[PDB]
């Protein structure tokens, strides 16, 4: 049983690009002598609800700035790039830093994105799967060979190969129905989204199970894993209220005002929010529902840095 | 003045790629140990020439293992990437390391980087002079756009914010003229070849400044620099003749990277060389201390530029290369001195 840290790294009116850049990398370095043995970066473009669009990059400076965590990029969007710069910073991650990068992707959920980058939709599915054939060959064969309605170009090696036999640790990320089936197929972990319902991890989480089944993968083994928002107050009313004044426009942008309120106030309840005994408790029933090996956490929302600094140990002492 | 050690990640062919990388990290770590004040990286796809695909990675990476050591993108080749995906990288970079990037333009020399990153092979120029603008606006206002037969993208926001003021330091690694004087006309410092010469080099400067001047910059703060490659010994026969092998090598490498070239694919749309190089050794840092201290300065009296940045993977050997950096630090850094 495994858990870690992960930033999505929101800005606002209070936290500047500066700040929350800085901050993070102010918290890894502390971690980085803890038991937390993984940190992540959320993936996020042109809006304040997280300030990097390049995953690999930050990847790259804070494994060069680590001693012992295994860093990955948490959703990056293959989806709308080009899988090759994507194999090429892959490997070349997992041989500079021999063997501690991990690579959680994903196919691409703004629907903008996609039309932003020349990607039309009609195949934005086989689009992603395709992407992934190719980096995916790469990672194996140190080669490729395109050919597709999507892409084609001669056969290539793309270096640097890769330090680990196979290529470095892969994930996806739990966005559509459709994705979970394939990347059930393939007997592949996921990361379930700390942004969905309980109940809409477990869909997930059992038919990746069913799926799993049915073809023939002994996914036995298969360690999936969570993210979840900490933010303990001894007063809940106040971890509450910062928490939704943090999520406040993620919300109106990624939930369109589907109910706001609605939406809110069940993030607000999923999530580790709350007192020890509210926060504890819920991570609890999070875990249970969807069964994942791994934890992710994210103490963001926490503006006061000594108790959010303070939250940390406390959530490290328990192991 | 400045030192800088360059990296091109080239693979002997005795070394494996792992092996490659490994002694890759471990130079750009020691660089500043040998008194070399910023590391520099050259960018080149799919063969033994350069493994190092992406230097804004591997730029993190070192930056990040790092508190003062100074990297910068020898060679980012400007039109194979999108100007948003490479704003943000810079901006990361130079807001991570707090101002320690250098970012290293260039056009694109081979063909194959185009075919494969699906770019506009004739555009070249163009294509480099506007991604430019674009990113260059972001830079400093914090939005980016289009409206050209290149790209089209609305007005979007962009993040982080530049560290550095009007984004990192940007350097042309130019040697056509048309190059010249598109980097004059915005008066950005420059990289030199290390297989021209004194003359050479001195006039392709005199071109860069009548241009500097007829837009009124400074060509007195324009930091270019004498890229160049060593071989710090005291047996100047070996130096020489190692150096001979190693440009064998590279040439024929060199050569070999214009790969992709049996017909069964187009890159019509939908989505050669020079002369001697194998004595271009005469004209760099090879040799004995002496030896390199003079061609140096020569290059220098007659420039004026006070940034040389070398490139000691000739040694080949990790050992190797690295006694011929201290040697050189030893040897001949203390010994040089600034223009006229």
């Amino acid at each position: 049983m495994k858990f870690g840290l992960f930033f999505l790294n929101f800005m606002n009116s209070k936290r500047s690009s500066d700040q929350v850049i800085e901050e993070m990398l102010d918290t890894a370095h502390y971690v980085d002598q803890l038991k937390f043995d993984t940190l992540a970066v959320y993936e996020n473009h042109f809006s304040n609800n997280g300030v990097v669009g390049a995953p690999l990059t930050v990847a790259g400076f804070l494994l060069g700035m680590t001693k012992n965590a295994k860093v990955a990029s948490l959703n990056h969007v293959i989806t709308t790039h080009h899988p090759v710069r994507v194999a090429e910073e892959a490997c070349l991650l997992d041989q500079m830093s021999e063997g501690r990068f991990a690579f959680g992707f994903s196919d691409c959920e703004k629907s903008a994105d996609m039309r932003f980058f020349n990607r039309p939709t009609d195949s934005q599915f086989q689009l992603f799967s395709e992407c992934h054939k190719i980096i995916n060959d790469a990672f194996t064969t140190g080669y490729c060979h395109p050919n597709n309605d999507f892409y084609s170009f001669p056969k290539i090696s793309v270096n640097p190969h890769a330090f680990t036999e196979g290529g470095p640790a892969q994930f996806v990320n739990a966005t559509s129905k459709e994705v979970v089936e394939w990347a059930a197929k393939l007997g592949l972990p996921l990361v379930f989204r700390w942004d969905d319902s309980n109940a809409q991890r477990k869909e997930y989480a059992g038919l990746y199970h069913e799926v799993a089944q049915a073809h023939g993968v002994d996914v036995s083994q298969v360690r999936h894993k969570l993210t979840l928002l900490v933010n303990q107050n001894v007063d809940g009313e106040a971890a509450r209220a910062e928490a939704r004044v943090y999520l406040e426009e993620f919300v109106r942008e990624s939930y369109s005002n589907t109910d706001f309120e609605q939406k809110m106030g069940e993030l607000l309840s999923e999530n580790a929010i709350g007192t020890y005994e509210e926060s504890t408790q819920a991570a609890r029933v999070a875990i249970e529902c969807c069964g994942a090996a791994d934890l992710l956490m994210s103490f963001e929302s926490m503006e006061d840095k000594a108790q959010q600094r303070a939250v940390i140990d406390v959530v490290n002492a328990n192991i | 003045m400045k030192f800088g050690n360059f990296l091109l990640t080239y693979q002997p062919p005795e070394l494996s790629q792992t092996e490659v990388m490994k002694r890759l990290v471990n130079l750009g770590k020691a660089s500043e140990g040998c008194g070399f004040d910023t590391v520099w990286l050259l960018e080149h796809h799919f063969t033994e020439f350069g493994l190092l695909g992406n230097p804004y990675v591997a730029a993190a990476h070192l930056l990040g293992a790092t508190e003062t050591l100074n990297v910068g993108t020898a060679a980012i080749v400007l039109p194979t990437a999108h100007p948003v995906r490479q704003a943000e990288d810079v901006n990361l970079l130079d807001q991570m390391s707090k101002g320690r990037f250098r970012f290293g333009i260039c056009r694109g020399l081979y063909d194959k980087d185009f075919r494969v990153f699906g770019t506009d092979m004739d555009n070249s120029r163009a294509l480099m002079d506007c991604w430019y603008d674009l990113m260059k606006e972001g830079f400093n206002e914090g939005y980016i756009a289009a409206d050209n037969e290149h790209i089209k993208f609305p007005k979007i926001q962009l993040n982080p914010s530049a560290y550095t003021q009007g984004g990192a330091p940007v350097y042309v690694v130019a040697e056509s003229a048309s190059t010249t004087e598109w980097a004059a006309e915005r008066g950005l410092p420059m990289i030199l070849s290390w297989i021209i010469n004194t003359h050479e080099k001195k006039a392709q400067l005199d071109l860069y400044n009548e241009v500097a001047t007829e837009h009124g910059y400074d060509v007195t703060k324009i930091d270019h620099c004498l890229s160049y490659i060593t071989s710090v010994d005291h047996d100047s026969n070996r130096a020489k003749d190692i150096c001979r092998n190693f440009l064998g090598h590279w040439y024929d490498s060199y050569v070999n990277a214009t790969k992709i070239f049996d017909d069964s694919d187009q890159t019509k749309g939908y989505d050669d060389t020079n002369r001697r190089i194998d004595y271009s050794y005469e004209i760099n840092p090879v040799g004995t201390p002496e030896e390199c201290i003079a061609i140096i300065q020569q290059d220098i009296d007659a420039t004026g530029i006070d940034n040389i940045c070398c490139g000691f993977e000739a040694n080949g050997s990790e050992e190797e290369i690295i006694a011929s950096m201290k040697l050189f630090q030893s040897d001949v850094m203390p010994y040089l001195k600034e223009k006229q």
